């Protein structure tokens, strides 16, 4: 249901972008658990000590995706 | 292209290439730009930090060898240019922000001040009154004897030095600018150290202390002659006379009657009237003998220009290095020093680690040769001038040799190549590291407990009304009987074994008690029991420190521990939880505990100077002879319990600082709680962990989200690394205020 | 009186800000979400995700025993 | 020893094994992902506890897990 | 150049230079009305 | 009534007199120190001799605190409204965390300005909605 | 598994190596064979010389053996990755140890069971709460 | 003296304890679906806020009590 270009809000709870928005990049073939791509303007966590920034892209799926654009 | 000059080489190994850095501005407005990590911008605030973090750190920034060379030569200049700046800055201040001519003209009964504070706030109150009518902050610097050293007599002299010194800070930026922008030198040139040595050591040293001792004799010593004599400076001639007009030397010297002939003969005694082996003292001002100094400087100039001859560079005479360090091998070492030419022309970090070592040792040599040797005139008898002056070269020493470690162990890290390094000195230092540093550990535990287990025992015999079971001169006796026998030698010197000396290199191995004004110079500063444990003292704290810090090097690489380290590199916050916790195995961490180490270390060193100084050596002499010392000789009888030194020491002349507020000295108790507070601030830093700050930085972030207010730039808690630098960083910074202030307040107020 | 018991203020309110903020991210937070997971006590959880010392509730309490000790002082 | 899990939001970007130092995982057949694979813990009686793999873990928190748990010689990382 | 403008508008300078302007201010506000622990 | 009966004024205080015909001259004008003593014989001392501020809220005292407080507030809210208006302004020009780094001197400048009005302006944010955000709509943690 | 063959790596000590441990309780094994006599790091310190042909070399740790045989194939110009890690034990036993099934673990192959996998999010864990007084935790059930 | 500072250095044991403890409960015994939306879960949700203004006293307190001391000074 979901399409490249889509604002979703994260629903994962332990997801570092819970209640964030990110935007929908691209939408995995079925049979696979998290297909949906979606992209953020906020890095999250991830690095060494130390590291400049974070990762910016997470595989979610649709149940975890609130549309919202 | 910029300037182009026209070559400027003249059959030299000089190779240069031109214009290889354009000048330009825009990099200026795109900070981040030497780290490819940084340059696309900031995501968090972290990258805030790392900015400042790598910005020197040129290898990490290019690969090429060449370039990183260009760099550290334009930034030495820079450096320079900075000195300069700070120099002629002294300079400024004494010609138009002191009383140096009032001070010249009485240097018995007037303070030397060089900063006048403007009236706000209250603050005007630090212009204390100095003498003379003079109203400003008391230097402890030196600044004023060695002016008067050297031969100034007037502000106009040290404004035209302050004028040179802003000319020669612009040279050196210029220049800085040139090589690295307009002709940059080749890596080729940077490893002519043959050459290089032979110029520093004849040119740089030798010729610097030959126009010196040439200073000293035109200037320094016929006007000195002339101060020391009671003749107003108004009265003395300038500088420039004694050369235009040379029967003023010959009657102040009258060898210069005879002139240069008998310097190219051979027949130099004839000299002997102002190049001289007097020893000790000058009476008039409690410094050392100018000519014995100008002296000192033309033998050491003969020295290090003679020592400018030894290695080969256009001419076949001379050394390779590369064989001599060759040769020198033996059925204890393998290789010898195989590698080490190799190591030392093609990393900067080795060379910066010894250099770093070296001139630390140095700086302290100057420390304790300088207060027992007092240089310059008045000095001595200016207390807070001689404990601040030893305490400062104290604290810039003892940093450069922790430096000296780090690079030592970011050499290990990155330089290092097993295979350039096969069987050599370096390679069996690894191979046994185990052995070193397990010794080390021992003899560490040992010095401890026979050093601060005495003082132990001794406040613990103290307490339990046993005088009789302490360690002490008049109990169980620690006679440091070598020190006592090497002091007795040198008293005996001048008579035997230094023939042509008139008195001793130093008054406090022993003789006479040399005092200026009421106040005592030098006098004999004798050594027993507490000065024997506090010797082990100081012996106990820097195996510590070299314990850390050698053990950082050593381990660099690897460790059973850890046995990939290296790839982890020299910069970092540890393996993980696992293993039971490798926290704190990086050569970084090992220069984060030496740090603390080399603050314990010296802050001993430092108090028992003041101590031992205040109690035995410094003091008032009365007309009829004897001597009566600031703290009353309590340092025998105290100094062997902590409890003699927390109240003795610290809570008595604490006294002065506390009781600063209302006077001149406020700022100094102002500073002393200001440390105390920086002191306690590290610790929030050094006890805790990034993971609770970053949580509560959710929390905040929460709140600026709720309004609308969060930045683009996400807030990160400090890395682990930076928390740790941080913490150390402020606890250097509070420990060090705190002891600087006090140290002040008690000499400034002690006459 | 006045500016100690400000003083007395500041000790009680950041000892129980560290406290409770060990508390309520005793379970969990956005640098460690499956923190129940690893119970009350823990060393910590390496230096990923920018680096995680005293990360756990039972470093709030280690913390938070500083502030309880210079608040008694 | 320590525990390691491994949960279904696995990308099998195969850098938890590429991390180890001491060879506690693998890439095994798996059909969750595009790659077609899935990280997997067969020696942690090796695992020390470093906390590398996480540290390499792309996926919004990490879909390896290392739970220190009963210390032995091995996951104390001795050498004696 | 455009690259001493970005430089010039970089954060610390820019901090460092509304701090200077706000400590002058300050001083000299103090300089002509010293004083003044409350309003009269 | 005999409110404050453990402090006098200072003028009526004999210890604040003693010590402010000693009072300092804190800056260059030799009259600093009588200027001082002239303007805090207006306040009440204590049995030391030093002033003492009321802050209880009785505008007898609103010199004492209420207007300062006045005062800093609206220099504070001032501050930080500009702040918050150019940190809004610059999200929507793609990269704002360069703008946040190095700074976009008109536009601050400009947000600077238009900050007296900052009262109105955030009564106006908060009718309209500007101000305050929404929890379902603000990242948060597990609980 | 059968004997172990192998120059040992030219080398002239070191404190570093073997302690207690190895006869006592376990030691570990590496076999490489190289193209050419050359020289690499060892991991407990200091450089040796690793011969032409097959090559064998005993340590304390699995982890110092991988720590190795990273070194051999990331840091030589044509890559080492015949080397093979075993542990040994006091009886002279030998387990063959790594690579495993005969193919490093960074890349898939067929025939390995998923060890250690769960068939959830880790935010799928249960309530400690629902399990306590069990042995287990969360991510043990 | 000695009592009352016994005394005081006691209660705040029993303080810390008593948070530390509460920290504890979180980890161990806390049932999200027996207490939903209760006051302890609901003290659970806006834990960002009261942490947040926790901090913001703290803050406050100590820039203030810190520069009359030190203005003092
Ligand atoms: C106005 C003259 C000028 C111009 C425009 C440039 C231009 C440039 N230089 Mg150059 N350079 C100059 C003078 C100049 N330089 C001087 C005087 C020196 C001798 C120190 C050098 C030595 C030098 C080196 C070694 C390097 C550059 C580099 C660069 C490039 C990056 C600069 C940067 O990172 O941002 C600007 C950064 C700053 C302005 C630093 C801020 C000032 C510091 C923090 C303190 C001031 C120290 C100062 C140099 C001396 C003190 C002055 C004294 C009065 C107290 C850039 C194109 C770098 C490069 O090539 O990038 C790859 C490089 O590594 N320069
Ligand atoms: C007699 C020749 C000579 C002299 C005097 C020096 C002196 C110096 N060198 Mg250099 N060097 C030389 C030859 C010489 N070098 C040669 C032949 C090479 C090629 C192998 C090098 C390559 C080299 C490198 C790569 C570096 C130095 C550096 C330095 C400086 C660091 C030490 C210092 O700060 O001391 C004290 C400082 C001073 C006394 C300040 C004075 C400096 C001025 C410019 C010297 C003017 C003297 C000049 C001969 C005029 C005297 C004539 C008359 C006035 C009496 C220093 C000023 C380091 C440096 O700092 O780079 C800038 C550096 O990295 N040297
Ligand atoms: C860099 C430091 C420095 C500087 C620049 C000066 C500068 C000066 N000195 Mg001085 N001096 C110095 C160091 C220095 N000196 C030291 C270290 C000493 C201690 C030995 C002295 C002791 C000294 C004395 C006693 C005198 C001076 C004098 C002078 C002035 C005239 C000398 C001259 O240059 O004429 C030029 C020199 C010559 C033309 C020399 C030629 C004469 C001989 C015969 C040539 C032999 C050279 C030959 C190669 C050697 C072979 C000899 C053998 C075959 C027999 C001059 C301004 C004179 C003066 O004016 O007093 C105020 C003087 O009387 N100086
Ligand atoms: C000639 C001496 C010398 C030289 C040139 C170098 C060169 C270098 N060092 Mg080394 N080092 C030295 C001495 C020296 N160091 C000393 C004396 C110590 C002991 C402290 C160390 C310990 C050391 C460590 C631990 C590290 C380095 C690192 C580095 C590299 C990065 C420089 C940097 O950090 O950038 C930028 C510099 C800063 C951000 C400094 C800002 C913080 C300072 C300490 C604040 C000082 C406060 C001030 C003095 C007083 C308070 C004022 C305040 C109230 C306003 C660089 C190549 C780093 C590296 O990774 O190497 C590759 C690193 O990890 N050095
Ligand atoms: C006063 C506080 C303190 C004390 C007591 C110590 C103690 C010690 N440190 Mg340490 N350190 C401290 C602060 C302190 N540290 C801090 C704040 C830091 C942070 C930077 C460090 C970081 C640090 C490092 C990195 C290292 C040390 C090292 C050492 C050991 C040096 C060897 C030695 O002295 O042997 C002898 C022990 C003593 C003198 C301690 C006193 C013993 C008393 C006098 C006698 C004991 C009486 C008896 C046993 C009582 C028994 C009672 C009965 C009921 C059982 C030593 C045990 C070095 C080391 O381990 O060297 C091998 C080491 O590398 N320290
Ligand atoms: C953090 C708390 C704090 C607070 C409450 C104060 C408060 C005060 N301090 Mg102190 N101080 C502090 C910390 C603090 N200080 C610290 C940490 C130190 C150590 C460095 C000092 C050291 C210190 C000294 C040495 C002195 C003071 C002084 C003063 C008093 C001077 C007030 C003044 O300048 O008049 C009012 C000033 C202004 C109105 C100018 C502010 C600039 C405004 C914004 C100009 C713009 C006008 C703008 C248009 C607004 C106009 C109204 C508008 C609505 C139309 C004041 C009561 C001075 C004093 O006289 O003590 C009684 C004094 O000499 N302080
Ligand atoms: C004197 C020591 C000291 C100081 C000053 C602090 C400071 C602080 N701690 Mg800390 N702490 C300490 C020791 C200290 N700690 C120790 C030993 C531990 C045990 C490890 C802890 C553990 C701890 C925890 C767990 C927490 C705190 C918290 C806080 C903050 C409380 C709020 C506050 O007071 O607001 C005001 C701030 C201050 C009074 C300190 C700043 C003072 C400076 C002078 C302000 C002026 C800025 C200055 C000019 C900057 C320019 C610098 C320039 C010269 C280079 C505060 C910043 C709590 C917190 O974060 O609250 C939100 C918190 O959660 N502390
Ligand atoms: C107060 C001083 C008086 C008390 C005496 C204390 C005796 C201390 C032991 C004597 C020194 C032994 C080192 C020289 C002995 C020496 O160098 O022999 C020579 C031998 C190497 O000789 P080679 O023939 O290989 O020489 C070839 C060279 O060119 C290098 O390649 O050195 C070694 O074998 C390395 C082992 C050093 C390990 C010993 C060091 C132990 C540390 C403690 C030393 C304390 C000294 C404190 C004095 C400041
Ligand atoms: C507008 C603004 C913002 C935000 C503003 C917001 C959202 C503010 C929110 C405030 C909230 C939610 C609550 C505030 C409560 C305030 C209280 C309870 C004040 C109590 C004060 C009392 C009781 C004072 C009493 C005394 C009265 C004077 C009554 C006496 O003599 C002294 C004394 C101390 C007794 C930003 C942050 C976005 C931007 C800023 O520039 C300003
Ligand atoms: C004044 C007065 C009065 C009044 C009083 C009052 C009203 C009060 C009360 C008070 C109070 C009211 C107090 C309190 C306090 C509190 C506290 C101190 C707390 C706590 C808690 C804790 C510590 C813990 C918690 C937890 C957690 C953390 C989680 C889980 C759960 C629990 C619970 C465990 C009267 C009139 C009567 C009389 C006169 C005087
Ligand atoms: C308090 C604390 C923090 C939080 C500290 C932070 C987030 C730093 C806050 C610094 C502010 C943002 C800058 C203030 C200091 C400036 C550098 C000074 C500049 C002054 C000029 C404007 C004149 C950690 O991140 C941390 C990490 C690891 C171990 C211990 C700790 C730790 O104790
Ligand atoms: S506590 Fe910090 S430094 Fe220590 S292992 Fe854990 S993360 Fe690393
Ligand atoms: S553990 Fe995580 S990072 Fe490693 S291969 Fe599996 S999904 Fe990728
Ligand atoms: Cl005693």
């Amino acid at each position: 249901a979901l399409n490249r270009g889509d604002k979703v809000r994260i629903k994962r709870t332990e997801s570092y972008w819970y209640g964030d928005v990110g935007t929908v990049a691209s939408v995995e073939k079925s049979g696979i658990l998290y297909p949906v791509i979606v992209r953020f303007d906020r890095v999250n966590y991830n690095g060494f000590s130390g590291s400049a920034s974070g990762v910016n892209t997470n595989n979610f799926a649709e149940n975890e995706l609130e549309l919202v654009q | 292209m910029t300037i182009s000059p026209p070559e400027r080489e003249a059959k030299a190994k000089v190779s240069v290439d031109n214009n290889p850095v354009p000048t330009s501005f825009e990099k200026w407005g795109k900070p981040g730009h030497f780290d490819r990590t940084l340059a696309r911008g900031p995501k968090t605030t972290t990258w805030i930090w790392n900015l400042h973090a790598n910005a020197h750190d040129f290898d990490s920034q290019t690969s090429d060898l060449e370039d990183v060379s260009r760099k550290i030569f334009s930034a030495h200049f820079g450096h320079l240019a900075v000195v300069f700046v700070w120099l002629s800055g002294m300079y400024f201040h004494g010609a138009k922000f002191s009383n140096y001519e009032g001070w010249l003209a009485d240097p018995t009964h007037i303070k030397p001040s060089a900063q006048v504070v403007w009236p706000i706030v209250g603050q005007g109150i630090l212009n204390g009154d100095v003498g003379g009518g003079f109203h400003g902050i008391q230097i402890t610097s030196g600044l004023f004897y060695l002016w008067r050293a050297s031969g100034f007599t007037d502000s106009y002299q040290l404004y035209c030095t302050a004028i040179g010194g802003l000319v020669m800070a612009a040279l050196m930026l210029f220049a800085g600018w040139f090589h690295y922008h307009v002709k940059a030198p080749k890596l080729e040139w940077f490893q002519n150290v043959e050459s290089m040595m032979n110029h520093h050591l004849a040119g740089l040293l030798g010729l610097g202390s030959l126009g010196w001792a040439g200073h000293q004799i035109h200037v320094s010593m016929p006007i000195n002659k002339l101060l020391d004599a009671g003749v107003a400076p108004k009265d003395i001639p300038l500088p420039h006379e004694f050369i235009l007009e040379p029967s003023k030397m010959a009657e102040l010297y009258p060898s210069f009657a005879q002139g240069l002939t008998p310097f190219f003969t051979l027949n130099w005694g004839v000299y002997s009237d102002f190049l001289t082996f007097k020893g000790g003292l000058n009476p008039v001002t409690g410094g050392l003998w100018l000519s014995d100094t100008a002296h000192h400087h033309l033998a050491i100039a003969v020295l290090f220009i003679i020592a400018g001859h030894m290695y080969r560079t256009n001419w076949g005479i001379g050394h390779s290095m590369k064989e001599i360090l060759e040769a020198h091998k033996g059925p204890f070492t393998g290789e010898g020093h195989k590698g080490l030419y190799e190591i030392l022309t093609t990393s900067w970090h080795a060379q910066l680690a010894i250099n770093l070592a070296l001139l630390g040792s140095l700086t302290i040599i100057v420390a304790q040769h300088m207060y027992a040797m007092p240089p310059y005139p008045y000095q001595a008898i200016d207390y807070a001038t001689q404990l601040s002056l030893f305490t400062h070269h104290m604290w810039i020493g003892g940093f450069l040799i922790v430096g000296a470690g780090a690079h030592g162990a970011i050499f290990m890290v990155r330089d290092y190549d097993p295979a350039k390094n096969v069987n050599n000195l370096l390679d069996r230092m690894l191979r046994h590291r185990d052995a070193i540093i397990s010794h080390l550990n021992w003899v560490c535990i040992f010095l401890g407990f026979h050093s601060f287990g005495l003082y132990i025992h001794n406040d613990t015999m103290r307490a339990l009304g046993r005088p009789q079971d302490m360690f002490s001169d008049t109990a169980i006796q620690l006679q440091p009987i070598f020190a006592q026998w090497v002091q007795h030698l040198h008293t005996l010197a001048p008579g035997a074994t230094a023939p042509n000396a008139l008195a001793t290199a130093s008054y406090a191995f022993g003789g006479e008690t040399i005092a200026v004004a009421g106040k005592v110079a030098m006098m004999p500063i004798t050594l027993g029991t507490a000065d024997f444990m506090v010797h082990h003292i100081h012996a106990f704290t820097i195996h510590v420190t070299a314990l850390i810090l050698l053990k950082g090097v050593l381990y660099a690489r690897s460790s059973r521990l850890v046995p990939d380290k290296a790839n982890l590199g020299f910069r970092f916050p540890c393996d993980g939880p696992g293993r039971g916790g490798t926290c704190q195995v990086s050569g970084w961490d090992h220069v984060f505990l030496g740090l603390f180490w080399m603050y314990n270390s010296l802050s001993i060193v430092i108090f028992h100077f003041s101590w031992k100084m205040q109690s035995d050596v410094w003091g008032t002499v009365s007309p009829d002879g004897s001597v009566t010392h600031v703290t009353l000789g309590n340092f025998a009888q105290s100094a062997i319990t902590i409890n003699g030194w927390l109240r003795d020491f610290l809570w008595a002349q604490a006294a002065n600082v506390i009781n600063s507020y209302g006077s001149a000295l406020s700022a100094y108790g102002i500073m002393f709680l200001a440390g105390h507070f920086v002191f306690a601030f590290s610790l929030m830093f050094l006890f805790s962990g990034r993971g609770y700050w970053q949580e509560l930085i959710e929390s905040i972030v929460w709140a600026h989200n709720k309004l609308n207010v969060a930045p683009a730039i996400q807030p990160r808690a400090l890395s682990i690394i930076q928390g740790r630098a941080v913490g150390v960083a402020h606890y250097l910074l509070g420990g060090i205020v705190t002891t600087w202030a006090f140290f002040l307040a008690r000499s400034l107020s002690i006459g | 009186d006045f500016l100690v018991h400000h003083a007395i203020a500041l000790g009680l309110h950041t000892t129980a800000l560290i406290l409770i903020k060990g508390a309520l991210d005793a379970r969990g937070s956005k640098l460690m979400p499956d923190k129940k997971d690893f119970g009350y006590s823990f060393p910590c959880d390496g230096p990923g995700r920018g680096g995680t010392c005293d990360i756990s509730a039972w470093d709030a309490f280690y913390l938070a025993m500083f502030w309880m000790l210079n608040t008694l002082g | 020893s320590h525990s390691v899990k491994i949960y279904d939001t696995c990308i099998g970007c195969t850098q938890c094994v590429r991390a180890c130092p001491l060879d506690v995982l693998e890439m095994v057949p798996w059909d969750g992902c595009k790659a077609a694979q899935i990280a997997s813990s067969p020696r942690t009686e090796d695992c020390v506890g470093c906390k590398r793999c996480e540290t390499a873990c792309p996926t919004d928190f990490l879909s390896i897990r290392v739970y220190l748990g009963a210390e032995t010689t091995r996951s104390m990382g001795l050498a004696y | 150049m455009d690259g001493l403008k970005s430089f010039l508008s970089t954060a610390p300078v820019m901090i460092m230079a509304l701090l200077t302007f706000t400590a002058g201010i300050l001083i000299e506000f103090n300089r002509f009305y010293p004083d003044l622990l409350f309003h009269p | 009534a005999d409110d404050f009966a453990n402090l006098t004024p200072c003028s009526e205080n004999p210890a604040y007199l003693a010590k402010s015909k000693n009072f300092l001259n804190t800056t260059n004008d030799p009259n600093s120190g009588k200027i001082r003593a002239e303007r805090y014989a207006s306040a009440l001392c204590g049995p030391e001799g030093y002033p003492h501020l009321i802050v209880d809220g009785r505008f007898t005292h609103a010199g004492d605190f209420l207007i300062p407080s006045i005062l800093f507030l609206y220099i504070a809210g001032w501050i930080g409204w500009v702040g918050r208006s150019y940190l809004i302004e610059i999200r929507e020009s793609k990269n704002p965390e360069m703008q946040e780094v190095v700074i976009n001197v008109p536009l601050a400048i400009k947000k600077m300005l238009g900050g007296f009005l900052w009262p109105l302006a955030a009564v106006g944010e908060y009718t309209s909605g500007k101000l305050v955000m929404k929890d379902s709509e603000i990242p948060t943690s597990p609980r | 598994m059968t004997e172990l063959s192998g120059q040992p790596p030219k080398f002239g000590g070191s404190t570093g190596g073997l302690l207690s441990k190895a006869n006592r309780e376990e030691k570990y094994a590496i076999t490489w064979t190289s193209a050419s006599e050359q020289v690499f790091e060892m991991p407990t310190g200091g450089a040796a010389i690793m011969n032409e042909g097959e090559n064998l070399l005993y340590l304390a740790r699995k982890e110092q053996c991988l720590a190795l045989g990273t070194q051999l194939r990331t840091k030589f110009k044509p890559k080492i990755q015949d080397y093979k890690i075993y542990r040994v034990y006091p009886s002279g036993e030998v387990q063959y140890l790594h690579p495993a099934d005969g193919v490093f673990p960074e890349k898939v192959n067929e025939g390995r069971e998923a060890q250690g996998t769960k068939t959830r999010r880790i935010g799928q864990n249960p309530e400690p709460v629902t399990i306590k007084f069990s042995g287990k935790a969360p991510y043990e059930v | 003296a000695a009592l009352y500072t016994h005394h005081q250095y006691i209660a705040g044991f029993l303080m810390v304890g008593a948070f530390a403890h509460g920290a504890i409960f979180f980890v161990r015994d806390y049932d999200p679906v027996a207490n939903k939306d209760n006051v302890l879960a609901r003290m659970l949700e806006h834990k960002e806020a009261l942490i947040s203004h926790l901090s913001w006293v703290s803050l406050f307190l100590g820039f203030h009590t810190l520069g009359l001391y030190v203005h003092n000074d």
